[PDB]
Parts: structure tokens; C-alpha cells; sequence
């Protein structure tokens, strides 16, 4: 009961006449909505994961993936990633989100470099053939393939870069060959002495050490919740609902709030607006494209006046800042963060400026002030 | 004579309707109790004044 | 003096609509500020 | 088939200042009634831009890319078709070729050989009642080629009694290119016209080269048009997004 | 330093334990800044 | 000196014995051994 | 609680991803400097 939550907020057993501040009273989300777009079609990994053959680490392949369904449990789940690495989502989460594009990048290094395929770091893969961006969201899959990938004499297909002028930027791809001038004397021609063809194989035959071998490496790249979403987890779509307070998940943009019908204008490239403190509070649904309004889930202040333990255990509340059309719908017909209900029997409700009060008589005589609530309004125990 | 009293709730701005952010805040103590309690303090004093 | 709310009954209806978009006050108000009411209104300090 | 047709004839580069152009909607989320603060790659505000006017035979300069691109061009019966980036355009390195040909933009990075001269042309009303663009005198290899994207025309059209303007920002910026746009007729000789507007983001492409000089692409047969090259500088912008969320007025901080 | 100032996109794209690591950054952030509120509305209070 | 002490004690494949660590997922983490996320202990494996 | 309160030589002996977080320290630390002295000035301002 409130007096209860004002003797917990005092850390006391015993509360002095006042008015006391307590736990902000919010009205509980009733069902959950999920919207990400209608479409069915499973995402090609296969053709990503089971490629014949990948590229040399200086000529790295993207293949973009888009308009489909990406179960990523069946790629996490198989044992055959030795290292399944996730740069701004968790591996788990995967599901529960859309992404506006998925890239996919694959070519072969040595194990002992795959280290290096981590945002931000340094060495000869992230400085001269392929460098992550240091934001980079996304996640880094690799796997050894010496026993499909490898060879008896060797394997020797597989090209990294030695050298190059500078580091390259983040997701570049250098395919010139051109000799590289280490020296001070200029060198066309296919050598030179101090000059070099920059482009050196890396050996792998089947019996070179783990560590050495060859790893296949695909980066998976993606980026979140501020576009428009076409690769989805397998999550299952609800029925939209409106004018009640609500879990929505739209493309993974997860929240509570009442939806309705906005008379915003969104632009066919945007899928969500933002209020003053960067959240979100409009969404265009990804099924029937109008213009949703978010607002918090109804929500107020609440204060217990009490004319102290040793005089009574009687108590008034105080819902600051709510007309109390409001506070008969706070009802339990749903559910709110304070579960003592008691005082919303009505009878003695008053409205106030300062909010409505509940639990106290209105009387037309007026007298000294001896609990102030606001407004010209004070309370008091009497016969 | 008085400026406008203001009261913020610790727990709907720094964790704004999540409980496991607001299961963290709780490791902090009385910090959003001082907050209230200053906050209540000024509140008070711009009738007083 | 152009006030910025006195706390009096923001019944959450107005921070239903593009009028909630155009004003802080609701940004204030959805973000756990809130702002309350003097004890004494203009009336009291103008009887006094 | 191409053919070196004489000189760069003579020194075409004239100026004129940037009024208020330039500024776009800076990422894919909306916003409405709020003053936004917002930093990037931009063209500036009053900023010295290079104009370009066809006068008969004409050539399109090589010009620098440094931190992208602000491109547009005035217009009637679309003269100007595509524009060519990279940084040694003669298969050395990868390069990306833009073209809006008669059946359909292309958009296409190669290791390329371009001819000297890039150019296209038409043959005018030849009995079908239609103006092919009998000639594609564009590059002469393309031996490695890792990407590849094909659509339709992009031709946003009533008879041209003002004129076109069409204006566009291309970014080259962590592997991805960036494609922005905006078309408005327009009622000015050749002044750049003083009011407000921002560019919406149009494509996104996954290319990954070092653009280091552009290009842009004629179109062959009276036609007459100008074009006009801003540089984008990494600066900060205030914008006035409006209560319908467009971008009505915005500040250049650094102006 | 946080991946995301939105507490929801913690919350949606990482799990209990890297979340936490996230989540703890915004409540050191956010408990500052309403340390630095309180702390200007007391000496101004003094003022007043 | 401990309070209550535990020995758990079973076989499975070494690339699964990363799943043991507290907070994972996985088949063994999932269906079949799940360590609580403020689990006190040590989790000891040796190839057999 | 850096390996140093050298800007430069956080800079110079580690790479980025971890040198950040380490520059992460000497901000909040610098930066609760800074509103140490501002409250300690406001609260003398008030004196004066
Ligand atoms: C509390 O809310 C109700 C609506 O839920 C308000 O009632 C309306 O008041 C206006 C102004 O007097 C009338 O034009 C409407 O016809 C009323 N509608 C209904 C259904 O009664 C009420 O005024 C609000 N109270 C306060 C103090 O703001
Ligand atoms: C057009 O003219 C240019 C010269 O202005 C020609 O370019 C030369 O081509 C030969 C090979 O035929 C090269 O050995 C020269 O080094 C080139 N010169 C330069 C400056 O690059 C070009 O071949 C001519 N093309 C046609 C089709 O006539
Ligand atoms: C990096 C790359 O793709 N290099 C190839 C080269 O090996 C080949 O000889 C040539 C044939 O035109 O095409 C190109
Ligand atoms: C590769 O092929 C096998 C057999 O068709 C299939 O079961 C497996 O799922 C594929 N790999 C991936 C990563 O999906
Ligand atoms: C791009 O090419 C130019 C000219 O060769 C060179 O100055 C620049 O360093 C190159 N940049 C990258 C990232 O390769
Ligand atoms: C998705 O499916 C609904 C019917 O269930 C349909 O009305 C809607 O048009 C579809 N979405 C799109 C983008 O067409
Ligand atoms: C309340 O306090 C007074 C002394 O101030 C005491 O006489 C009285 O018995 C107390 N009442 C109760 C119910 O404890
Ligand atoms: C107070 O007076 C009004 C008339 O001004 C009357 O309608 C109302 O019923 C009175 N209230 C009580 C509690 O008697
Ligand atoms: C800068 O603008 C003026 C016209 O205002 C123009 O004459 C001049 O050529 C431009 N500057 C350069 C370096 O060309
Ligand atoms: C436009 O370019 C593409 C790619 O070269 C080609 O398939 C198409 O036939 C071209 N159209 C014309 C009119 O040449
Ligand atoms: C008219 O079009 C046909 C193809 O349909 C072509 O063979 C013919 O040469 C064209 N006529 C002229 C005069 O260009
Ligand atoms: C906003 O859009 C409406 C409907 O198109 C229009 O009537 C109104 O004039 C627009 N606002 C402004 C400032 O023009």
C-alpha cells in the first residue's frame, strides 16, 4: 500500500505528517507486436559458406545480401567456425534483428593472421590488403580448410600484398601489380634490385603446422537501426495493434509505447524519427507503410500524503501532473509498476492543477495550511 | 523570489523503462535517493521563500 | 515574463499530436523531469 | 570505335559563388520542428565553384575528387550522361564508370582502358521518330571487373519552358560510394538560383577504390547546357528542419 | 563510449554480458550529468 | 575456506569445452549444462 | 589509473583499439578535474 512504499523510501518504520515523493507510477505493456517486412526467402550462405573456391586476401570478394531471411542460429550453432567473432551485435542477438545491407567479403589467409582481421588493429593483412573500419558492426567467421583447400606439392593460388606506398582505408581493394620502388633508383621492368613485384603466395601444403595452415576467413558487415531494413531473422510478424500500451519490436527497433496514426510525412528512404533526446517517435511499419506515432506508455509522479504513523495509517495519493480521466484506466484491467490498487476505488477523488488526488475529502471551508500538495491546495485530518 | 521547482526521477531518466538497466543503477546506492532528496529540498524552499 | 510551464495538468493528450514534437516540455516530461506547481497560485500572491 | 577530335579547345573554367546550395539531408532518419546540428563532408555556403558552358565542339576537363563531390548541371535535353572515377584511368588501377545510355543507367568498376576522349552521340529523328545513341566511344578494355549494377533511364522530365537544374553529391567514404540528388526546374539565364533546398540520398554502391580525379560524360549528335563543380570540405552545418520535416534554411558554422 | 546512446539498442543488439559493459557506461554518463544539474540548482537555489 | 562445495563432473567434445564458460550458448550450454551468469568457480578440462 | 598522463606517449606505445581506452581515462579523470574546479569557483562566486 503506499504508506508501505513511503516507509521503504524513508528507511523507516515510522513517518512524520507530510507529503512524500514515491516511485513513479507507468502503466504496463499488455501484448507484444513484431513487424519486420513481409519476405520468405531464405539468405544464400551457402553460396557464401560452400563457395569451390576463395579469393587471395589482396583481392577479397563482396557479395551483397538482401531482400531474404538469414536464420543465423544454423551458422552459429556449427562447430565447424573456429572463431565466430561479433564487433557491435552478440552472436545470440542476431535473430532478433533487420539490416538495411549485409556484405559478405571471403579470402584465405594463415591462421596465426586471422588475429589481425579484428577493427582497428595493425600488421601486414590490416595495412596493406584488407583493413576493417574501426566502427566496423558485424561479425569475423574463420575456419581452417587445409584438407579441402591445401595440396600434396602445395597449394600456392593464394596471394597476399607485401608492400604499398601507404596503409589503405577501411573495406579498400588494391589489385595493381605494378613493381613497388623500395628503393631509391626508378625500376619499371618485371625486377629490380631494392624492387619488388609486391604480391608474395603463401605456402600451404597439408602437413605445414596448425597456425600456418590456411584459414578461410568470410566478415560478415552490416549496419543497424537508422535505414530501411531488407535481411531479417526468422522472427514471425503480429497483428499491429493501436491505442493500447505495447512491446513493439519493428526491424529490431524493441520498445514500449502506445502506437497511432501520425500526420508525419516521412520520406520514402526513412524508416524511423527521432524526438530532442535522440529516441525514436515514429516509425513507418514495414507491412502497411503509414506513419506510426510512439508515445511512452502512460506514466506520472506519485506522492502519498500521510498525517504520520503515530496519529493514523491512513494515507491520500497524490497522481502529479494526470487529469484523473486518466487514473480510472489504471485500473487492473492492465497492469502498473505499483501493484497496490486500493485507493483507485474512487469516492473521494479530487482534482487538483497540481494532479488528481485520491483518498482525501474536498470540503469548502478553508483553513491554515498543513500539508501542502500545490496550487492553493493544502490537506489535513479532521472529524 | 523563487525559480521553478523541478523533480526528476533517477530511474526514468538514466534507465528510462528498463528493469536490467535499472538492476545495474541499484549498485550505485543512494545516489538517486541524494538526487530526490536535494531536488525535494530546493522544492520546498521556493514556498518558503 | 513568458513562463515555461507552472506543473498545471499536461494530461498527456497534448503529448499525443505533432504539438508534442514542436515543444521540450514533453521531451522533459517523457524523459522523467517534471516540473511541479508553486503552493501559493497568482491569485494568493495577488489577494496578499 | 574513337577517334582524338583535336585540343581540349581552349580554357572553358568560368566561377560564380554557391548561394545556397549544396546541403543535404545528412542520414535516414526524420526529424521536424528542431534546429539540427549535423557534421560532414559538404559543399560551403557562398563557396567558389567552377562552371562549365557548352558553346560548336567541346571537351570536359579531368578533375581532381578530394573528399568528394558536389556536381550539377543545367540543362535541356540531357547532354550530360555519366561521369568516370579513379585515380589512373588507364588500367593501372580499378575505376568506376557511371553512365545513363538510351536503354538504361549502368553503373560498372573495372580495371578500364578509356579512350582520350570519353564521349557518346545520336543520330537526330532518322525516320523512326526516335534519336538513337548510335555510339558507346567510351573505353577500350575492361580486363578484371568486380563489380556490376544495370536499371533503367534516369530522366525526371513539361516541354522545358524553364529550365532544369539537376544537382548531386558523390562521397567516396569507408568502401562505400554515395550517390545523393535533387531536381527542380529553374527560371534564371545563368545565375545558380538563390533559394532553399537539400539533395535526398538516392544509391549507395560497395565499390572499394581510391577515387583520386573525376570526370563527367557528353552526349553527341544545337544542344545547349552548363555544368558546375563544387568541392565538398569536412565542415559542421546547422539545418531547420520544418513541422512537414524538410530542410527550410540551414547555417553554415565555419561561413 | 558507449556503441549507442539508445538504451533499447543495447539491449536488442547485445547480450547480458557484454550489455552490461554498454549499459554501465550510459549510467556513469547520465549520473554525472544529473550530478552536475543538482549541484548548478543548488548554488542557484542559494541565489535565489 | 568455502561454504558449500560442488564437484560436476562429465565428457564432451574439446572444441564444445568452450560452452562451459557461464553466460554461453551452444548445445551443451543450451539442453543440456547451463552455469548461472554469477557463477563462483572453476571449470577444469583435460583432454581424455 | 593509465600507463601514463602523456597524451602522446598513450598514442605512440599503444594501437587504437586499446590506446582509446586508455585516453578514455585520463578524459574522465581531466574532465572531473575540470567540474571539481568549476563547483569549488561557482561556491566562491557566491561568497564574493
Ligand atoms: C480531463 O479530461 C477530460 C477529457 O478526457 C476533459 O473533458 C473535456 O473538457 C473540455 C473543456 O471543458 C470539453 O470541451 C470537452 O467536451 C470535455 N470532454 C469530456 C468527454 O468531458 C477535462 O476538461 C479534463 N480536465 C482538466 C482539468 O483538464
Ligand atoms: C590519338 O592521338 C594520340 C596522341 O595524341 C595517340 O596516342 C599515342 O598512341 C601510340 C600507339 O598508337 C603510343 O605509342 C603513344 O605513346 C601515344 N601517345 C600518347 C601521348 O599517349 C592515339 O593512339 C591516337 N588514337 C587514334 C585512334 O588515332
Ligand atoms: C589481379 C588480377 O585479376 N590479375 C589478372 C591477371 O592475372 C591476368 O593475367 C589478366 C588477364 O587479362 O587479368 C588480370
Ligand atoms: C554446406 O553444405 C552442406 C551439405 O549440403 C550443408 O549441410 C551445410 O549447411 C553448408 N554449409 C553452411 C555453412 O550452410
Ligand atoms: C590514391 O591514389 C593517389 C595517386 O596515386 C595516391 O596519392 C593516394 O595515396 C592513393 N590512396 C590510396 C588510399 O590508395
Ligand atoms: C505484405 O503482405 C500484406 C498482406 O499480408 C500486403 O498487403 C502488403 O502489401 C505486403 N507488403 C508489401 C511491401 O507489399
Ligand atoms: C503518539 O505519540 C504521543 C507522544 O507524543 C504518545 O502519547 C501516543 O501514545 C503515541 N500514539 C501511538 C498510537 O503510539
Ligand atoms: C461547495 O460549494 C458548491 C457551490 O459553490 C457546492 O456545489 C458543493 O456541493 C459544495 N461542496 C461540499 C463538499 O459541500
Ligand atoms: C574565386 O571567385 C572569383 C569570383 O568571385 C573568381 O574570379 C576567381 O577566379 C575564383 N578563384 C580562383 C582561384 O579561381
Ligand atoms: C546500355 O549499356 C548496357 C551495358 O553495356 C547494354 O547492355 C545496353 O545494350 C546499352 N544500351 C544501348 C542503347 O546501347
Ligand atoms: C530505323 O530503325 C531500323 C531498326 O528498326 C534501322 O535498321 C534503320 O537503320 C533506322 N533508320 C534510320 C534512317 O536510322
Ligand atoms: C506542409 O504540408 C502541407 C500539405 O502539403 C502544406 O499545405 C503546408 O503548406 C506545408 N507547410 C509549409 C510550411 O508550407
Amino acid at each position: 500500500d503506499p504508506l508501505s512504499e513511503t516507509k521503504c523510501t524513508l528507511k523507516s518504520f515510522t513517518v512524520e505528517k507530510g507529503i512524500y515523493q514515491t516511485s513513479n507510477f507507468r502503466v504496463q505493456p499488455t501484448e507484444s507486436i513484431v513487424r519486420f517486412p513481409n519476405i520468405t526467402n531464405l539468405c544464400p550462405f551457402g553460396e557464401v559458406f560452400n563457395a569451390t573456391r576463395f579469393a587471395s586476401v589482396y583481392a577479397w570478394n563482396r557479395k551483397r545480401i538482401s531482400n531474404c531471411v538469414a536464420d543465423y542460429s544454423v551458422l552459429y550453432n556449427s562447430a565447424s567456425f573456429s572463431t565466430f567473432k561479433c564487433y557491435g551485435v552478440s552472436p545470440t542477438k542476431l535473430n532478433d534483428l533487420c539490416f538495411t545491407n549485409v556484405y559478405a567479403d571471403s579470402f584465405v589467409i594463415r591462421g596465426d593472421e586471422v588475429r589481425q582481421i579484428a577493427p582497428g588493429q595493425t600488421g601486414n593483412i590490416a595495412d596493406y590488403n584488407y583493413k576493417l573500419p574501426d566502427d566496423f558492426t558485424g561479425c569475423v567467421i574463420a575456419w581452417n580448410s587445409n584438407n579441402l583447400d591445401s595440396k600434396v606439392g602445395g597449394n600456392y593460388n593464394y596471394l597476399y600484398r607485401l608492400f604499398r606506398k601507404s596503409n589503405l582505408k577501411p573495406f579498400e581493394r588494391d589489385i595493381s601489380t605494378e613493381i613497388y620502388q623500395a628503393g631509391s633508383t626508378p625500376c619499371n621492368g618485371v625486377k629490380g634490385f631494392n624492387c619488388y613485384f609486391p604480391l608474395q603466395s603463401y605456402g600451404f601444403q597439408p602437413t605445414y603446422g596448425v597456425g600456418y595452415q590456411p584459414y578461410r576467413v568470410v566478415v560478415l558487415s552490416f549496419e543497424l537501426l537508422h535505414a530501411p531494413a531488407t535481411v531479417c531473422g526468422p522472427k514471425k510478424s503480429t497483428n499491429l495493434v493501436k491505442n493500447k500500451c505495447v512491446n513493439f519490436n519493428f526491424n529490431g527497433l524493441t520498445g514500449t509505447g502506445v502506437l497511432t496514426e501520425s500526420n508525419k510525412k516521412f520520406l520514402p528512404f526513412q524508416q524511423f524519427g527521432r524526438d530532442i533526446a535522440d529516441t525514436t517517435d515514429a516509425v513507418r511499419d514495414p507491412q502497411t507503410l503509414e506513419i506510426l506515432d510512439i508515445t511512452p506508455c502512460s506514466f506520472g509522479g506519485v506522492s502519498v500524503i500521510t498525517p504520520g504513523t503515530n496519529t493514523s495509517n491512513q494515507v491520500a495519493v497524490l497522481y502529479q501532473g494526470v487529469n484523473c480521466t486518466e487514473v480510472p484506466v489504471a485500473i487492473h484491467a492492465d497492469q502498473l509498476t505499483p501493484t497496490w490498487r486500493v485507493y483507485s476505488t474512487g469516492s473521494n477523488v479530487f482534482q487538483t492543477r497540481a494532479g488528481c488526488l485520491i483518498g482525501a475529502e474536498h470540503v469548502n471551508n478553508s483553513y491554515e495550511c498543513d500539508i501542502p500538495i500545490g496550487a492553493g491546495i493544502c490537506a489535513s485530518y479532521q472529524t | 523570489v523563487s525559480m521553478t521547482k523541478t523533480s526528476v526521477d533517477c530511474t526514468m531518466y538514466i534507465c528510462g523503462d528498463s528493469t536490467e538497466c535499472s538492476n545495474l543503477l541499484l549498485q550505485y546506492g543512494s545516489f538517486c535517493t541524494q538526487l530526490n532528496r536535494a531536488l525535494t529540498g530546493i522544492a520546498v524552499e521556493q514556498d518558503k521563500n | 515574463v513568458t513562463l515555461a510551464d507552472a506543473g498545471f495538468i499536461k494530461q498527456y493528450g497534448d503529448c499525443l499530436g505533432d504539438i508534442a514534437a514542436r515543444d521540450l516540455i514533453c521531451a522533459q516530461k517523457f524523459n522523467g523531469l517534471t516540473v511541479l506547481p508553486p503552493l501559493l497560485t497568482d491569485e494568493m500572491i495577488a489577494q496578499y | 570505335q574513337c577517334v582524338n577530335f583535336t585540343t581540349r579547345t581552349q580554357l572553358p573554367p568560368a566561377y560564380t559563388n554557391s548561394f545556397t546550395r549544396g546541403v543535404y539531408y545528412p542520414d535516414k532518419v526524420f526529424r521536424s520542428s528542431v534546429l539540427h546540428s549535423t557534421q560532414d563532408l559538404f559543399l560551403p555556403f557562398f563557396s567558389n565553384v567552377t562552371w562549365f558552358h557548352a558553346i560548336k565542339r567541346f571537351a570536359n576537363p579531368v578533375l581532381p575528387f578530394n573528399d568528394g563531390v558536389y556536381f550539377a548541371s543545367t540543362e535541356k535535353s540531357n547532354i550530360i550522361r555519366g561521369w568516370i572515377f579513379g585515380t589512373t584511368l588507364d588500367s593501372k588501377t580499378q575505376s568506376l564508370l557511371i553512365v545513363n545510355n538510351a536503354t538504361n543507367v549502368v553503373i560498372k568498376v573495372c580495371e578500364f582502358q578509356f579512350c582520350n576522349d570519353p564521349f557518346l552521340g545520336v543520330y537526330y529523328h532518322k525516320n523512326n521518330k526516335s534519336w538513337m545513341e548510335s555510339e558507346f566511344r567510351v573505353y577500350s578494355s575492361a580486363n578484371n571487373c568486380t563489380f556490376e549494377y544495370v536499371s533503367q533511364p534516369f530522366l525526371m522530365d513539361k516541354q522545358g519552358n524553364f529550365k532544369n537544374l539537376r544537382e548531386f553529391v558523390f562521397k567516396n567514404i569507408d568502401g562505400y560510394f554515395k550517390i545523393y540528388s535533387k531536381h527542380t526546374p529553374i527560371n534564371l539565364v545563368r545565375g545558380l538560383p538563390q533559394g532553399f533546398s537539400a539533395l535526398e540520398p538516392l544509391v549507395d554502391l560497395p565499390i572499394g577504390i581510391n577515387i583520386t580525379r573525376f570526370q563527367t560524360l557528353h552526349r553527341s549528335y544545337a544542344g545547349a547546357a552548363a555544368y558546375y563543380v563544387g568541392y565538398l570540405q569536412p565542415r559542421t552545418f546547422l539545418l531547420k528542419y520544418n513541422e512537414n520535416g524538410t530542410i527550410t534554411d540551414a547555417v553554415d558554422c565555419a561561413l | 563510449g558507449a556503441i549507442s546512446s539508445v538504451l533499447n539498442d543495447i539491449l536488442s543488439r547485445l547480450d547480458k554480458v557484454e550489455a552490461e559493459v554498454q549499459i554501465d557506461r550510459l549510467i556513469t554518463g547520465r549520473l554525472q550529468s544529473l550530478q552536475t544539474y543538482v549541484t548548478q540548482q543548488l548554488i542557484r537555489a542559494a541565489e535565489i
